Protein backbone atom coordinates (compact mmCIF):
# COMPACT_ATOMS: atom_id res chain seq x y z
CA UNK A 1 0.00 0.00 0.00
CA UNK A 2 1.97 3.00 -1.25
CA UNK A 3 0.96 6.12 0.67
CA UNK A 4 2.00 9.77 0.98
CA UNK A 5 0.72 11.73 3.98
CA UNK A 6 1.24 15.49 4.04
CA UNK A 7 1.08 18.06 6.85
CA UNK A 8 2.47 21.44 7.83
CA UNK A 9 0.15 23.63 5.80
CA UNK A 10 -1.61 26.60 7.39
CA UNK A 11 -1.87 30.37 7.44
CA UNK A 12 0.92 32.94 7.42
CA UNK A 13 1.18 36.67 6.60
CA UNK A 14 3.10 37.66 3.39
CA UNK A 15 6.87 37.60 3.98
CA UNK A 16 6.32 34.83 6.53
CA UNK A 17 7.43 31.20 6.20
CA UNK A 18 5.84 27.72 6.46
CA UNK A 19 7.20 24.16 6.47
CA UNK A 20 5.43 21.32 4.59
CA UNK A 21 6.22 17.63 5.26
CA UNK A 22 5.26 14.57 3.20
CA UNK A 23 5.75 11.08 4.75
CA UNK A 24 6.01 8.01 2.53
CA UNK A 25 5.08 4.42 3.38
CA UNK A 26 5.05 1.06 1.61
CA UNK A 27 7.90 1.62 -0.86
CA UNK A 28 11.64 2.34 -0.73
CA UNK A 29 11.50 6.10 -0.25
CA UNK A 30 15.20 6.55 -1.15
CA UNK A 31 14.77 4.93 -4.59
CA UNK A 32 12.51 7.65 -5.97
CA UNK A 33 12.59 11.26 -7.14
CA UNK A 34 9.81 13.23 -5.30
CA UNK A 35 7.81 16.21 -6.51
CA UNK A 36 5.64 19.10 -5.17
CA UNK A 37 2.62 20.26 -7.26
CA UNK A 38 0.26 23.08 -6.19
CA UNK A 39 -3.29 24.09 -7.10
CA UNK A 40 -4.47 27.60 -6.39
CA UNK A 41 -8.15 28.12 -5.32
CA UNK A 42 -10.24 27.29 -8.41
CA UNK A 43 -7.18 27.04 -10.75
CA UNK A 44 -5.39 24.12 -12.50
CA UNK A 45 -2.18 22.26 -11.52
CA UNK A 46 1.28 23.86 -11.40
CA UNK A 47 4.64 22.21 -10.83
CA UNK A 48 6.61 23.78 -7.91
CA UNK A 49 9.74 21.63 -7.35
CA UNK A 50 11.51 18.26 -7.57
CA UNK A 51 14.30 16.48 -5.70
CA UNK A 52 16.25 13.37 -6.77
CA UNK A 53 16.33 10.09 -4.80
CA UNK A 54 19.58 11.03 -3.04
CA UNK A 55 18.65 14.69 -2.62
CA UNK A 56 21.75 15.41 -4.78
CA UNK A 57 19.73 17.34 -7.43
CA UNK A 58 16.96 19.98 -6.96
CA UNK A 59 14.67 21.83 -9.45
CA UNK A 60 12.35 24.86 -8.95
CA UNK A 61 9.70 26.85 -10.88
CA UNK A 62 8.46 31.97 -9.29
CA UNK A 63 9.71 30.10 -6.19
CA UNK A 64 13.42 30.24 -7.12
CA UNK A 65 15.04 31.80 -4.04
CA UNK A 66 12.08 31.60 -1.63
CA UNK A 67 11.44 27.80 -1.46
CA UNK A 68 13.86 24.96 -0.60
CA UNK A 69 13.04 21.30 -1.34
CA UNK A 70 14.76 18.74 0.90
CA UNK A 71 14.32 15.13 2.01
CA UNK A 72 15.34 13.06 5.05
CA UNK A 73 15.46 9.46 3.83
CA UNK A 74 15.95 8.30 7.43
CA UNK A 75 12.32 9.22 8.15
CA UNK A 76 11.00 8.70 4.60
CA UNK A 77 9.95 12.36 4.60
CA UNK A 78 9.90 15.09 1.92
CA UNK A 79 10.01 18.83 2.79
CA UNK A 80 9.14 22.18 1.30
CA UNK A 81 10.62 25.11 3.23
CA UNK A 82 8.60 28.07 2.11
CA UNK A 83 10.04 31.51 2.96
CA UNK A 84 9.17 35.03 1.78
CA UNK A 85 5.57 33.83 1.26
CA UNK A 86 3.41 35.76 -1.22
CA UNK A 87 -0.32 35.91 -1.97
CA UNK A 88 0.18 33.88 -5.17
CA UNK A 89 1.64 31.09 -2.94
CA UNK A 90 -1.93 30.42 -1.65
CA UNK A 91 -2.81 26.89 -2.75
CA UNK A 92 -3.25 23.21 -1.95
CA UNK A 93 0.21 21.60 -2.19
CA UNK A 94 0.49 17.92 -3.14
CA UNK A 95 3.47 15.59 -2.72
CA UNK A 96 3.92 13.02 -5.59
CA UNK A 97 6.12 9.93 -6.20
CA UNK A 98 8.26 10.52 -9.28
CA UNK A 99 11.17 8.77 -11.18
CA UNK A 100 4.36 9.03 -14.13
CA UNK A 101 3.49 10.71 -10.84
CA UNK A 102 2.00 7.43 -9.74
CA UNK A 103 0.98 8.16 -6.06
CA UNK A 104 -0.11 11.59 -4.69
CA UNK A 105 -0.56 12.82 -1.11
CA UNK A 106 -3.95 14.07 0.11
CA UNK A 107 -2.80 17.67 -0.05
CA UNK A 108 -2.20 20.34 2.62
CA UNK A 109 -3.53 23.85 2.37
CA UNK A 110 -1.40 26.97 2.47
CA UNK A 111 -3.00 30.42 2.83
CA UNK A 112 -1.02 33.67 2.71
CA UNK A 113 -3.00 36.60 3.98
CA UNK A 114 -3.13 39.70 6.17
CA UNK A 115 -6.06 38.07 7.98
CA UNK A 116 -5.86 36.03 11.24
CA UNK A 117 -7.10 32.55 12.15
CA UNK A 118 -10.71 32.31 13.37
CA UNK A 119 -12.52 29.13 14.37
CA UNK A 120 -16.12 28.58 13.15
CA UNK A 121 -19.44 28.79 14.98
CA UNK A 122 -21.53 25.67 14.22
CA UNK A 123 -25.34 26.06 14.18
CA UNK A 124 -28.01 23.36 13.56
CA UNK A 125 -30.17 23.40 10.46
CA UNK A 126 -33.55 21.82 11.24
CA UNK A 127 -37.20 22.10 9.98
CA UNK A 128 -39.21 24.89 11.58
CA UNK A 129 -43.13 14.42 3.69
CA UNK A 130 -41.30 11.13 3.05
CA UNK A 131 -37.77 12.60 3.08
CA UNK A 132 -36.50 15.19 5.57
CA UNK A 133 -33.33 17.34 5.59
CA UNK A 134 -31.07 18.46 8.43
CA UNK A 135 -27.69 20.12 8.45
CA UNK A 136 -25.08 22.14 10.16
CA UNK A 137 -24.14 25.69 9.27
CA UNK A 138 -20.44 26.28 9.81
CA UNK A 139 -20.13 30.06 10.07
CA UNK A 140 -17.36 32.69 10.19
CA UNK A 141 -14.02 30.93 10.00
CA UNK A 142 -10.64 31.59 8.45
CA UNK A 143 -8.76 30.24 6.65
CA UNK A 144 -9.92 27.21 4.62
CA UNK A 145 -10.39 24.29 4.89
CA UNK A 146 -12.97 22.78 7.20
CA UNK A 147 -13.85 19.07 7.26
CA UNK A 148 -17.43 17.86 7.89
CA UNK A 149 -18.54 14.20 8.37
CA UNK A 150 -21.83 12.85 9.71
CA UNK A 151 -22.27 10.28 12.54
CA UNK A 152 -18.47 10.03 12.82
CA UNK A 153 -18.32 8.88 9.14
CA UNK A 154 -21.10 6.25 9.35
CA UNK A 155 -23.53 8.44 7.32
CA UNK A 156 -22.30 9.20 3.78
CA UNK A 157 -25.43 8.65 1.63
CA UNK A 158 -27.34 11.88 0.78
CA UNK A 159 -24.74 14.11 2.46
CA UNK A 160 -23.79 17.31 0.66
CA UNK A 161 -21.07 19.57 2.06
CA UNK A 162 -21.24 22.72 0.01
CA UNK A 163 -18.27 24.83 -1.17
CA UNK A 164 -17.64 27.60 1.34
CA UNK A 165 -18.57 31.14 0.32
CA UNK A 166 -16.52 34.16 1.28
CA UNK A 167 -18.74 36.60 3.16
CA UNK A 168 -18.26 40.36 2.74
CA UNK A 169 -16.59 40.30 6.23
CA UNK A 170 -13.73 38.22 4.72
CA UNK A 171 -14.73 35.06 6.72
CA UNK A 172 -16.01 31.84 5.18
CA UNK A 173 -19.35 30.18 5.78
CA UNK A 174 -20.52 26.79 4.65
CA UNK A 175 -23.41 24.42 5.20
CA UNK A 176 -23.39 20.60 5.31
CA UNK A 177 -26.74 18.83 4.93
CA UNK A 178 -28.04 15.28 4.69
CA UNK A 179 -31.45 14.06 3.59
CA UNK A 180 -32.87 11.11 5.59
CA UNK A 181 -36.17 9.11 5.85
CA UNK A 182 -38.77 11.15 7.74
CA UNK A 183 -40.01 8.05 9.57
CA UNK A 184 -36.62 7.65 11.31
CA UNK A 185 -36.61 11.28 12.60
CA UNK A 186 -37.88 10.35 16.10
CA UNK A 187 -35.50 7.47 16.77
CA UNK A 188 -32.20 8.04 14.91
CA UNK A 189 -29.33 10.44 15.83
CA UNK A 190 -27.79 12.83 13.29
CA UNK A 191 -24.52 14.51 14.38
CA UNK A 192 -22.22 16.66 12.27
CA UNK A 193 -18.50 16.41 13.03
CA UNK A 194 -16.78 19.63 12.16
CA UNK A 195 -12.99 20.15 12.17
CA UNK A 196 -11.05 23.40 11.50
CA UNK A 197 -7.43 22.43 12.08
CA UNK A 198 -5.98 26.01 11.74
CA UNK A 199 -7.89 27.07 14.84
CA UNK A 200 -7.80 23.60 16.55
CA UNK A 201 -11.64 23.74 16.65
CA UNK A 202 -13.57 20.49 16.66
CA UNK A 203 -17.33 20.27 17.34
CA UNK A 204 -19.79 17.35 17.40
CA UNK A 205 -23.34 18.72 17.18
CA UNK A 206 -26.34 16.44 17.39
CA UNK A 207 -28.98 18.22 15.29
CA UNK A 208 -32.60 17.69 16.54
CA UNK B 1 8.73 26.35 -20.74
CA UNK B 2 6.79 23.83 -22.85
CA UNK B 3 3.23 25.09 -23.36
CA UNK B 4 0.54 22.37 -23.14
CA UNK B 5 -2.60 23.21 -25.11
CA UNK B 6 -5.59 21.11 -24.22
CA UNK B 7 -9.04 20.96 -25.80
CA UNK B 8 -11.88 20.97 -25.41
CA UNK B 9 -12.12 22.91 -22.14
CA UNK B 10 -15.58 21.43 -21.37
CA UNK B 11 -16.83 17.98 -22.32
CA UNK B 12 -20.57 17.16 -21.86
CA UNK B 13 -21.15 13.41 -22.32
CA UNK B 14 -23.98 10.94 -21.71
CA UNK B 15 -22.78 7.68 -20.08
CA UNK B 16 -22.01 4.93 -22.60
CA UNK B 17 -20.85 7.34 -25.28
CA UNK B 18 -17.07 7.77 -25.97
CA UNK B 19 -15.05 10.87 -25.13
CA UNK B 20 -11.76 12.20 -26.51
CA UNK B 21 -9.47 14.96 -25.20
CA UNK B 22 -6.52 16.31 -27.12
CA UNK B 23 -3.29 17.75 -25.84
CA UNK B 24 -0.88 19.68 -28.04
CA UNK B 25 2.60 20.57 -26.88
CA UNK B 26 4.71 23.49 -28.18
CA UNK B 27 7.75 21.17 -28.41
CA UNK B 28 8.12 17.46 -29.24
CA UNK B 29 7.92 15.17 -26.20
CA UNK B 30 9.27 12.12 -28.04
CA UNK B 31 12.60 11.81 -26.17
CA UNK B 32 9.06 5.17 -28.58
CA UNK B 33 9.21 7.34 -25.43
CA UNK B 34 6.75 10.24 -25.34
CA UNK B 35 6.99 12.00 -21.96
CA UNK B 36 3.27 12.88 -21.66
CA UNK B 37 0.96 11.81 -18.81
CA UNK B 38 -2.80 12.04 -18.27
CA UNK B 39 -4.25 12.87 -14.81
CA UNK B 40 -7.84 12.93 -13.50
CA UNK B 41 -8.95 14.91 -10.44
CA UNK B 42 -12.41 14.24 -8.99
CA UNK B 43 -14.05 16.86 -6.73
CA UNK B 44 -12.41 17.00 -3.34
CA UNK B 45 -9.65 14.50 -4.23
CA UNK B 46 -6.00 14.51 -5.21
CA UNK B 47 -5.02 14.12 -8.87
CA UNK B 48 -4.55 10.48 -9.91
CA UNK B 49 -2.45 9.02 -12.78
CA UNK B 50 -4.45 7.72 -15.71
CA UNK B 51 -1.77 7.25 -18.41
CA UNK B 52 2.06 7.72 -18.36
CA UNK B 53 4.65 7.89 -21.17
CA UNK B 54 1.96 8.52 -23.83
CA UNK B 55 0.05 5.25 -23.78
CA UNK B 56 0.76 3.22 -20.64
CA UNK B 57 -2.19 2.84 -18.21
CA UNK B 58 -1.59 3.28 -14.44
CA UNK B 59 -2.05 0.22 -12.20
CA UNK B 60 -5.80 0.01 -11.72
CA UNK B 61 -6.96 2.05 -14.67
CA UNK B 62 -9.33 0.02 -16.88
CA UNK B 63 -9.32 -1.00 -20.58
CA UNK B 64 -11.77 1.68 -21.63
CA UNK B 65 -9.20 4.45 -21.05
CA UNK B 66 -6.34 4.72 -23.53
CA UNK B 67 -3.60 7.15 -24.44
CA UNK B 68 -2.12 7.49 -27.95
CA UNK B 69 0.05 9.95 -29.86
CA UNK B 70 3.66 10.99 -30.53
CA UNK B 71 5.72 14.15 -30.95
CA UNK B 72 3.48 17.13 -30.15
CA UNK B 73 0.01 15.62 -30.48
CA UNK B 74 -1.74 13.42 -27.96
CA UNK B 75 -5.18 12.00 -27.31
CA UNK B 76 -6.83 10.54 -24.19
CA UNK B 77 -9.78 8.39 -25.16
CA UNK B 78 -12.47 6.92 -22.99
CA UNK B 79 -14.36 4.36 -25.09
CA UNK B 80 -17.40 4.26 -22.82
CA UNK B 81 -17.92 6.93 -20.20
CA UNK B 82 -19.43 6.23 -16.76
CA UNK B 83 -21.07 8.57 -14.25
CA UNK B 84 -18.06 8.12 -11.89
CA UNK B 85 -15.77 9.54 -14.60
CA UNK B 86 -16.94 13.06 -13.76
CA UNK B 87 -14.03 15.38 -13.00
CA UNK B 88 -11.15 17.33 -14.56
CA UNK B 89 -8.57 15.73 -16.83
CA UNK B 90 -5.12 17.20 -17.31
CA UNK B 91 -2.30 16.42 -19.64
CA UNK B 92 1.29 16.88 -18.42
CA UNK B 93 4.79 16.87 -19.91
CA UNK B 94 7.54 15.29 -17.79
CA UNK B 95 10.19 15.68 -20.53
CA UNK B 96 11.86 18.64 -18.76
CA UNK B 97 11.63 20.73 -15.60
CA UNK B 98 9.35 22.73 -15.23
CA UNK B 99 6.70 20.03 -15.59
CA UNK B 100 3.79 21.80 -17.24
CA UNK B 101 0.10 20.87 -17.38
CA UNK B 102 -2.79 21.54 -19.80
CA UNK B 103 -5.55 24.02 -18.82
CA UNK B 104 -7.65 20.99 -17.88
CA UNK B 105 -10.85 19.61 -19.38
CA UNK B 106 -14.04 19.46 -17.35
CA UNK B 107 -15.94 16.31 -18.17
CA UNK B 108 -19.63 16.87 -17.38
CA UNK B 109 -22.22 14.13 -17.43
CA UNK B 110 -25.53 14.53 -19.23
CA UNK B 111 -28.61 12.88 -17.70
CA UNK B 112 -32.36 13.32 -17.58
CA UNK B 113 -34.10 16.31 -15.99
CA UNK B 114 -34.54 15.96 -12.22
CA UNK B 115 -36.56 18.45 -10.13
CA UNK B 116 -34.84 19.56 -6.84
CA UNK B 117 -36.35 18.62 -3.52
CA UNK B 118 -36.45 21.94 -1.62
CA UNK B 119 -36.13 22.64 2.12
CA UNK B 120 -36.01 25.86 4.18
CA UNK B 121 -34.16 26.14 7.54
CA UNK B 122 -34.82 28.86 10.18
CA UNK B 123 -31.91 30.44 12.07
CA UNK B 124 -31.09 28.65 15.32
CA UNK B 125 -31.86 30.20 18.69
CA UNK B 126 -28.15 29.69 19.32
CA UNK B 127 -27.38 31.97 16.37
CA UNK B 128 -30.11 34.54 17.19
CA UNK B 129 -28.49 35.09 20.57
CA UNK B 130 -25.30 36.53 19.05
CA UNK B 131 -27.23 39.07 16.94
CA UNK B 132 -27.50 37.49 13.44
CA UNK B 133 -29.97 35.32 11.50
CA UNK B 134 -28.93 33.05 8.64
CA UNK B 135 -31.86 31.52 6.81
CA UNK B 136 -30.96 28.64 4.56
CA UNK B 137 -32.60 27.12 1.50
CA UNK B 138 -31.48 23.78 0.03
CA UNK B 139 -32.18 22.48 -3.47
CA UNK B 140 -31.33 18.82 -3.35
CA UNK B 141 -30.26 16.56 -6.28
CA UNK B 142 -31.38 18.45 -9.39
CA UNK B 143 -30.44 18.46 -13.09
CA UNK B 144 -29.61 20.66 -15.05
CA UNK B 145 -27.53 23.04 -13.00
CA UNK B 146 -29.32 26.28 -13.88
CA UNK B 147 -31.75 27.14 -11.09
CA UNK B 148 -33.26 30.32 -9.64
CA UNK B 149 -33.66 30.91 -5.94
CA UNK B 150 -35.81 33.90 -4.88
CA UNK B 151 -35.90 34.87 -1.21
CA UNK B 152 -38.98 36.60 0.12
CA UNK B 153 -39.57 38.26 3.48
CA UNK B 154 -43.16 39.23 4.28
CA UNK B 155 -43.59 38.92 0.45
CA UNK B 156 -40.86 41.44 -0.28
CA UNK B 157 -38.33 40.20 -2.85
CA UNK B 158 -34.82 40.25 -1.46
CA UNK B 159 -31.68 40.88 -3.46
CA UNK B 160 -28.09 41.57 -2.58
CA UNK B 161 -28.34 39.89 0.88
CA UNK B 162 -27.97 36.18 -0.05
CA UNK B 163 -25.18 33.89 -1.19
CA UNK B 164 -25.45 30.57 -3.02
CA UNK B 165 -23.02 27.64 -3.38
CA UNK B 166 -23.49 24.62 -5.72
CA UNK B 167 -22.02 21.19 -5.31
CA UNK B 168 -19.96 19.56 -8.03
CA UNK B 169 -21.79 17.05 -10.15
CA UNK B 170 -22.45 13.91 -8.13
CA UNK B 171 -20.53 10.90 -9.22
CA UNK B 172 -23.42 8.46 -8.50
CA UNK B 173 -26.55 10.14 -9.90
CA UNK B 174 -24.97 13.07 -11.84
CA UNK B 175 -27.10 15.72 -10.07
CA UNK B 176 -26.23 19.05 -8.43
CA UNK B 177 -27.29 20.48 -5.13
CA UNK B 178 -27.43 24.12 -4.10
CA UNK B 179 -27.51 25.98 -0.85
CA UNK B 180 -28.56 29.62 -0.55
CA UNK B 181 -28.15 31.59 2.70
CA UNK B 182 -30.12 34.79 3.41
CA UNK B 183 -28.24 36.86 6.05
CA UNK B 184 -30.16 39.40 8.20
CA UNK B 185 -29.51 41.13 11.48
CA UNK B 186 -31.46 39.73 14.42
CA UNK B 187 -33.22 43.10 14.57
CA UNK B 188 -34.44 42.73 10.98
CA UNK B 189 -35.28 39.04 11.55
CA UNK B 190 -37.55 40.08 14.45
CA UNK B 191 -39.35 42.73 12.37
CA UNK B 192 -40.75 40.24 9.92
CA UNK B 193 -42.89 37.09 10.10
CA UNK B 194 -42.96 35.10 6.82
CA UNK B 195 -39.73 33.71 5.32
CA UNK B 196 -39.91 32.07 1.88
CA UNK B 197 -37.59 30.50 -0.65
CA UNK B 198 -39.05 30.28 -4.13
CA UNK B 199 -37.36 27.92 -6.61
CA UNK B 200 -37.57 27.88 -10.40
CA UNK B 201 -36.21 24.93 -12.33
CA UNK B 202 -36.78 23.16 -15.64
CA UNK B 203 -37.96 20.01 -13.82
CA UNK B 204 -40.69 21.93 -11.95
CA UNK B 205 -43.96 22.70 -13.80
CA UNK B 206 -44.37 25.87 -11.68
CA UNK B 207 -41.99 27.40 -9.02
CA UNK B 208 -41.95 25.66 -5.65
CA UNK B 209 -42.09 27.77 -2.46
CA UNK B 210 -41.02 26.61 1.00
CA UNK B 211 -41.69 28.94 3.97
CA UNK B 212 -41.87 29.33 7.72
CA UNK B 213 -43.19 31.96 10.16
CA UNK B 214 -40.82 33.44 12.75
CA UNK B 215 -43.40 32.46 15.40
Amino acid sequence: EVQLVESGGGLEQPGGSLRLSCAGSGFTFRDYAMTWVRQAPGKGLEWVSSISGSGGNTYYASVKGRFTISRDNSKNTLYLQMNSLRAEDTAVYYCAKDRGLDVWGQGTTVTVSSASTKGPSVFPLAPCESTAALGCLVKDYFPEPVTVSWNSGALTSGVHTFPAVLQSSGLYSLSSVVTVPSSSLGTKTYTCNVDHKPSNTKVDKRVE
Amino acid sequence: DIVMTQSPLSLPVTPGEPASISCRSSQSLLYGYNYLDWYLQKSGQSPQLLIYLGSNRASGVPDRFSGSGSGTDFTLKISRVEAEDVGFYYCMQALQTPYTFGQGTKLEIKRTVAAPSVFIFPPSDEQLKSGTASVVCLLNNFYPREAKVQWKVDNALQSGNSQESVTEQDSKDSTYSLSSTLTLSKADYEKHKVYACEVTHQGLSSPVTKSFNRG
